């Protein structure tokens, strides 16, 4: 049901959302996700987003070019080769980010969990 | 300050740092959270390497709040 499905999750409780897919429901409100950087944990349902894409507006947390993560708007998204990337507009300017690069604080995060928590 | 460290296995990881705090301090705060000795640490930002006996505002990567640098483990 949720297995193999695209998500956003924290494995902290102050932590940042980071892309990644279930790989597993393990009971007791865990899940075992596989994120996209290559890390795998156990973590709770209650910290995963069903959220695939991140939609239009949200405010997000992204990684330039200049290797800072910083707070943006996401402005549109784009599928290539199985990839998927954001237009992330941050102090007026759009680029173009990998979905691995996209992540939520836990505000921002915290902001889709009513639509789109799972549970 | 916020900033995050990007280690070998793909995890990211969250620290608060100052400028002030030595390259060193970085790494027994990596060890601290995330259990790697201090001896199995490269860092660098940007593809520049962040080295002992430096402060972080050596490297002039701390700005204001908003910028939260990503430091890589090699």
């Amino acid at each position: 049901s949720f297995v193999g499905l695209r998500v956003v999750a924290k494995w902290s409780s102050n932590g940042y959302f980071y892309s990644g897919k279930i790989t597993r429901d393990v009971g007791a409100g865990k899940y075992k996700l596989l994120f996209d950087d290559g890390y795998e944990c156990d973590v709770l349902g209650k910290d995963i987003l069903l959220c695939d894409p991140i939609p239009l507006d949200t405010e997000v947390t992204a990684l330039s070019e200049d290797e800072y993560f910083s707070a943006g708007v996401v402005k549109g998204h784009r599928k290539e080769s199985g990839e998927l990337y954001y237009s992330i507009e941050k102090e007026g300017q759009r680029k173009w980010y990998k979905r691995m690069a996209v992540i939520l604080s836990l505000e921002q995060g915290n902001r889709l969990r009513e639509q789109y928590g799972l549970g | 300050m916020l900033i995050f460290v990007k280690t070998l296995t793909g995890k990211t990881i969250t620290l608060e740092v100052e400028p002030s705090d030595t390259i060193e301090n970085v790494k027994a705060k990596i060890q601290d959270k995330e259990g790697i000795p201090p001896d199995q640490q490269r860092l660098a930002f940007a593809g520049k390497s962040l080295e002992d006996g430096r402060t972080l505002s050596d490297y002039n990567i701390l700005k204001d709040s908003k910028l939260h640098p990503l430091l890589r483990l090699r």
